[PDB]
């Protein structure tokens, strides 16, 4: 990890790179830790881990940050011991990070990649005075459509059907559009499952999305949201889809 | 793909030449059951295969001998052993021995195997010669080495280049459990070392289901390439249905009050499951696996019963064997489910269940 | 042994959340369908009632008398506790026997000596454990509700007053007003009015706070009942009807009808 | 031309299609109707119902009804509606027994008005499975 | 307990045993909160089986007659697949669930509910 | 738990208490399943009520000493 | 507490009073998981007659009457056990389970269920 | 909790701030089983137009802080 | 008093000059924000603040001094 580390902070001191570090994953470096403390003939810590665990994270940690020559930037996966985060690694790697990216299952047996899970994704830069009131209050919408649709899977989804309301199937159509929104052909998913990649940036993906809840998309097909770029992307595979309508 | 003899193994969780996989789960609960099971279907192939019984009773390794020896697969089954009167020098030094062994066979451009049993016995014997020695002791006792120990002996079965004769051992270990805790230090060091794990929980051992194969935790990190053409497909289609009847495990008595689309659902997850249970010592080939996943996940058995189901199925691979070998010819020489082959299994299918229903 | 134990209590309490789900949805399947199950006996009560309305306008002139609508000296009133056969619902029961308990304590001071008729298997087994209470007839679930439930509790209430063995019949049951709230209304069935309008014990009618026909909606994640007040409406008259067959005789015939109709949407709101 | 039937029940609704010609009873005696009848109210008791488009005569078990006759429609409004061959005529004969048997235990307004009842209940099943 | 080392119906009536055991462990925690009136006929017969079944594998030994308070019995292994084909084939539903408590023959168990019934009679 | 049993009871005790702890363990895990129903048999629940009494009669009060001849 | 020092009925009362509150401590995990309605009515007799005495052990005291705002109660052993018998007779039960909360004597209760209800 | 708090905390704040403990104290509590009980009273709908309008007047933009004469 | 600027802590749970306060709570919910708005709250009232803070990130560290900086503090 810490060859790695001054691998990247070379690029960060000398070259004003954004740098791009990964630490796949952190857990094994914590466990070296431990082990090599075991074997050292050290008194370790209260569950097994080194004595030394949040002094061993913070001198490779503390070396990943953004100066003004560049910025660091780490996305280190972690593996949680039996999902129990009040474990010392956890507990202790929480310490540092600030987003968390929980890929899900759901979204891959469902089909629609990247695989993330937008209601266990967490951010400190969420919030209205870093990113913006614009950017902060359409991310909480799309949160609160998608918490309506996930405990309306059961009510509809499964058994009720009951012309559910109005501003319920509001809510229904376009968690369908946001679902399949969030999706994005990847670049180098090209040669792997056949989809040419776009870059999105971020006013796009937020003039996209509040386009999608505004009430303006939600005429056309679900599907034309779906592995798609942009906005106007979609709209033009909706136009696309609807001369194979007519066909 | 590592041909293992089990529908669940080689459908669901799937094993290729070179991938270590462990077989966690309690004690007495079919993983010498399995382990043996996947030794026993290798003479179709011409691997070499290896046991290492470390610590065992010194009877059920001639037990198991004998078994090996009695069903012919010790034609080419190297069985290393040293059992629990050893000091712990030696049950610590086996599955080395074992590992080189395959190593030279797997460098003569010949694919192996190796079966280490268990990893838990080796690291007590590992534990008691540090802590003799007066090295420090740490986690449960254990010394700041046994993941070290571990992942020096695992790392040693690869699926080498093709400029090095493509040689493959596929390390298959076992590791068992207490109280069901794979978070202990010897379970969670061993299952960060193997690409996958395939947890047997007793459980469904004592539930009818034998293997007691745990599909909702047991995964494999290989995919689709430990599994051929014609498998893979049907191994898509049962694992949606699978995980269909799983989510819908709760809705158990409530069958009849559920929806009639849920209703199927249930019902055809029930064959399904009755499918997946198969008698120890029992090995299915690719047709004999393709035919039987086939014939449950496309509703040919919903007609029947979950009694009769095993006897029916049992008698529809006899009928599709003898009546109709073209199958074989063409799994075996295409390696793919064509049009053809699945439209003369149909056919095999609904002449069997026809004359079945007359009985 | 304390993190096994451990272990398998967080199991039980898993399995019991995820049972406790399960038993969720399938209730609001059944009710679901028991919604549906009202709109299969509404076109019957409702063309019912309109023909008791419009055929009553040429005989709102002379006098039936029909025994069903009769007027018994006013003595005894007897109590139909519509209770479900099951348990773990909740105060259903438990606020039926208090609206029960209170209508026998109620009606003691008058000098009434009411009985009682017990309809659901956790009420009817209250009533063979209580002597005090003067039981005619216990009821179960096994015949069927659609027909044969309310049939047989029709006939019944129909024999003690066709004879008019009792004084009076009346009804305890409660209603779909909302899910927070079940209320159990006292509704009298037996002492009528010819018209097609229920009365209450003391004769209010009732009826105007109707709003029939609840179907479950959801304004938001969670569903209320959305009772939704009345839809649909098609009576006119028969203008020359120059009937046959007594209209004594008729208005008899046409009163058990509309009986059972009412017993049936009473069972069905209860289930 | 050919009028409306709405064999209607209070739980379901049994035959709502069409038919040309029904004789069926009364609670005095009984009625018969050709197409293209005068509104009539009719007071139909419990009794079997004969009913003719283009088959044969068909048995219909009913139990105490009343038919608002209009124009090209009868609603045949009984708490019991039900055909004569699905009851079992050997259910119906000891249906019959039993109600013979049972009707003379019955000594009372309370219990004579449950015992003509039944008595008549298994005479009109019978009337039913027997055609 | 092998087909191939002790008999094909020894074994499985013993799976079969041990299976609705397992059934019964199971549905323990649910019919706990549950209640025993929302089981279905085929899951209340599997738990008032298994009731029996559990009081019919304990026998009175013979060093324990200090312990129970009864003569000391010997079962034979026919006697007991004998048993267990009776109790699980359905023919013995009528008998109590303290009938299997301590006997040694399923005859016994039999005897001994005849006794409990005509003492409850009197 | 008692490893001694009835051989360490006068002939008396030996023939009254014959089968009573393993009869009132029977009693108290059948009345805590009974707990778990609605209704039951009466036979059953006359079992329940004398094994009640034999529950009752086996409060003894602080410095409250029975004889043999009372106990049994 | 043994009968010979505090007598008969002290030790009666404060026995019975232990066994009601070790009834409804048992009776605690049935009622978090479901509630209430499931109970018998003799067990709802005990879980209701635990619940007031579970506040009525309140007390508000000399010192943190600062905190709470209620000012200090002395209250003594001979009337303690006649507000605890007056509860477990049940010539109290009808007023509700809040009127116990946070008072002296059980002339404090009575009144207190008299005085919220005048508070419309 | 604050020991010493009542001591420190001035005049005009205790008179104004009796009321508002006392009405949220039993705003955390009447918002416990909201839903069965005490649905449709007055006292319910005016205490959850004012418990939950008490919680919304106490939520705060971080770094902002107000002085004593906004707060009282 | 000691005000922390903050409606709750200082109306139901005040604070004196000279009482301990702990301010306890999990990870990321807010404790920094409150040591801030009471040091931020003591502009002009002659309560020289001190912050030590141990073992934490750097750039919250930086970030806070940023704000003490550019609030006047
Ligand atoms: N598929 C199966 N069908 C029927 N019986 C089986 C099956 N698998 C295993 N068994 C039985 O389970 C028993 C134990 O099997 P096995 O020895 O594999 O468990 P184990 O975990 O290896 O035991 P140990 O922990 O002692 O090594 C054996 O008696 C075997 O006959
Ligand atoms: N009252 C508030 N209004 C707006 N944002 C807030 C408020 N309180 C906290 N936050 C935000 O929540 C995030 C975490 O808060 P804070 O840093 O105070 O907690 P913390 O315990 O210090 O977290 P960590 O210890 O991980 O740094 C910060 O970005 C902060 O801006």
């Amino acid at each position: 990890g810490l060859t790695a580390l001054t691998m990247a902070e070379y690029f960060r001191d000398v070259n004003e790179q954004d740098v791009l570090l990964f630490i796949d994953n952190i857990f094994r470096f914590v466990q070296a830790g431990s082990e090599v403390s075991a074997l050292l003939g050290r008194m370790p810590s209260a569950v097994g881990y080194q004595p030394t665990l949040s002094t061993e994270m913070g001198s490779l940690q503390e070396r990943i940050t953004s100066t003004k020559e560049g910025s660091i930037t780490s996305i280190q996966a972690v593996y949680v011991p039996a999902d129990d985060l009040t474990d010392p690694a956890p507990a202790t790697t929480f310490a540092h990070l600030d987003a968390t990216t929980v890929l899900s299952r759901g979204l891959a047996a469902k089909g629609i990649y990247p695989a993330v899970d937008p209601l266990d994704s967490t951010s400190t830069m969420l919030q209205p005075r870093i990113v913006g009131e614009e950017h902060y209050e359409i991310a909480q919408r799309v949160k609160e459509t998608l918490q309506r649709y996930k405990e309306l899977q059961d009510i509809i989804a499964i058994l009720g059907l009951d012309e559910l309301s109005e501003e319920d199937r509001l809510t229904v159509a376009r968690a369908r559009k946001i679902e399949r929104f969030l999706s994005q052909p990847f670049f180098v998913a090209e040669v792997f499952t056949g989809s040419p990649g776009k870059y999105v940036g971020l006013a796009e993906t937020i003039r996209g999305f509040q386009l999608i809840l505004s009430g303006e998309l939600d005429s056309l097909p679900e599907q034309a949201f779906y592995l798609v770029g942009n906005i106007d992307e979609a709209t033009a595979k909706a136009m696309n889809l609807e001369m194979e309508s007519k066909l | 793909p590592l041909q293992t003899g089990l529908i669940a193994i080689d459908a669901m969780i799937p094993v290729g030449r070179g991938q270590r996989e462990l077989i966690i789960g309690d004690r007495q609960t079919g993983k010498t059951a399995v382990a043996t099971d996947t030794i026993l279907n290798q003479q179709g192939q011409n691997v070499i295969c290896v046991y290492v019984a470390i610590g065992q009773k010194a009877s059920s390794v001639a037990q198991v001998v004998t078994n090996f020896q009695e069903r012919g697969a010790m034609e080419y089954t190297i069985v290393v052993a040293e059992t629990a009167d050893s000091p712990a020098t030696l049950q610590y030094l086996a599955p080395y021995t074992g590992a080189a062994l395959a190593e030279y066979f797997m460098y003569r451009e010949r694919h192996t195997l190796i079966i280490y049993d268990d990893l838990s016995k080796q690291a007590q014997a590992y534990r008691q010669m540090s802590l003799l020695l007066r090295r420090p002791p740490g986690r449960e006792a254990y010394p700041g080495d046994v993941f070290y120990l571990h992942s020096r002996l695992l790392e040693r079965a690869a699926k080498l280049s093709s400029l090095l004769g493509e040689g493959s051992m596929t390390a298959l270990p076992i590791v068992e459990t207490q109280a069901g805790d794979v978070s202990a230090y010897i379970p969670t060091n061993v299952i960060s070392i193997t690409d996958g794990q395939i947890f047997l929980s007793a459980d469904l051992f004592n539930a009818g289901i034998r293997p007691a194969i745990n599909v909702g935790i047991s995964v494999s990190r290989v995919g689709s390439a430990a599994q051929i053409k014609a498998m893979k497909k049907v191994a898509g289609k049962l694992k949606l249905e699978l995980a269909q009847f799983a989510e819908l495990e709760a809705f158990a008595q409530f069958a009849s009050d559920l929806d009639k689309a849920t209703q199927n659902q249930l019902a055809r997850g029930q064959r399904l499951r009755e499918l997946l249970k198969q008698p120890q010592s029992a090995p299915l080939t690719v047709e004999e696996q393709v035919m039987t996943i086939y014939t449950g996940t496309n509703g040919y058995l919903d007609s029947l019963e979950l009694d009769q189901v095993r006897k029916y199925l049992v008698e529809l691979r006899t009928y599709v064997k003898t009546n109709k070998p073209e199958f074989q010819e063409i799994i075996s020489s295409t390696k793919t489910f064509t049009e053809e082959a699945e439209a003369l299994l149909k056919e095999a299918i609904q002449e069997q269940m026809e004359r079945f229903l007359l009985q | 042994a304390n993190l096994r134990e451990l272990r398998d209590r967080i199991g039980s309490v898993k399995n019991t959340q995820k049972i406790t789900e399960a038993m969720k949805l399938v209730a609001a399947a059944k009710v679901r369908r028991a919604q549906e199950a009202v709109v299969n006996g509404r076109p019957f009560s409702e063309t019912l009632v309109e023909v008791l309305y419009n055929m009553n306008e040429q005989l709102q002139t002379e006098d039936v008398d029909v025994p069903l609508t009769k007027i018994r000296t006013v003595k005894k009133v007897a109590l139909m506790v519509v209770t479900g056969d099951r348990g773990l619902c909740g105060g259903f029961n438990n606020m039926l026997l208090k609206k029960a308990e209170s209508r026998i304590a109620e009606l003691k001071k008058l000098g009434v000596d009411y009985t009682i008729i017990s309809i659901g298997k956790k009420g009817n087994t209250y009533f063979i454990r209580r002597p005090e209470i003067p039981v005619d007839r216990y009821f179960d679930g096994t015949n069927l509700p659609t027909a044969k439930e309310a049939q047989a509790i029709a006939d019944d209430v129909f024999s003690l007053f066709v004879s008019e063995e009792v004084d009076k019949v009346e009804m305890l049951y409660t209603k779909f007003v909302s899910l927070v709230k079940s209320d159990p209304v006292i509704h009298t069935l037996l002492p009528l009015s010819p018209k097609g309008e229920i009365c209450d014990i003391n004769g209010k009618c009732v009826d105007a706070a109707e709003d029939e026909l609840f179907r479950l909606t959801t304004k938001e994640g969670k569903l209320t009942v959305e009772r939704d007040m009345i839809k649909t409406e098609t009576p006119a008259f028969s203008p020359i009807l120059e009937f046959e067959q007594d209209p004594a005789q008729i208005l008899d015939a046409l009163l058990p009808l509309y009986l059972n109709s009412q017993i049936l949407r009473a069972l069905q709101e209860s289930l | 031309m050919t009028l409306n039937l709405c064999v209607l029940t209070p739980n379901r609704s049994i035959w709502n299609s069409e038919v040309k010609e029904i004789i069926l009873s009364t609670n005095s005696g009984q009625i018969g109707v050709l197409p293209n009848h005068a509104p009539t109210a009719t007071a139909v008791d419990i009794g079997i119902l004969r009913i003719r488009l283009n088959d044969q005569w068909l048995t219909l078990a009913l139990m105490g009804g009343f038919a608002r006759i209009g124009n090209n429609e009868i609603t045949i409004l009984v708490n019991d509606a039900e055909r004569g061959s699905d009851i079992d005529p050997q259910e119906a004969q000891q249906t019959l027994e039993i109600a013979e048997a049972n009707l003379r235990k019955a000594e009372g307004k309370r219990q004579k008005i449950e015992a003509n009842l039944a008595l008549r209940r298994a005479r009109t099943r019978v009337e039913a499975s027997n055609t």
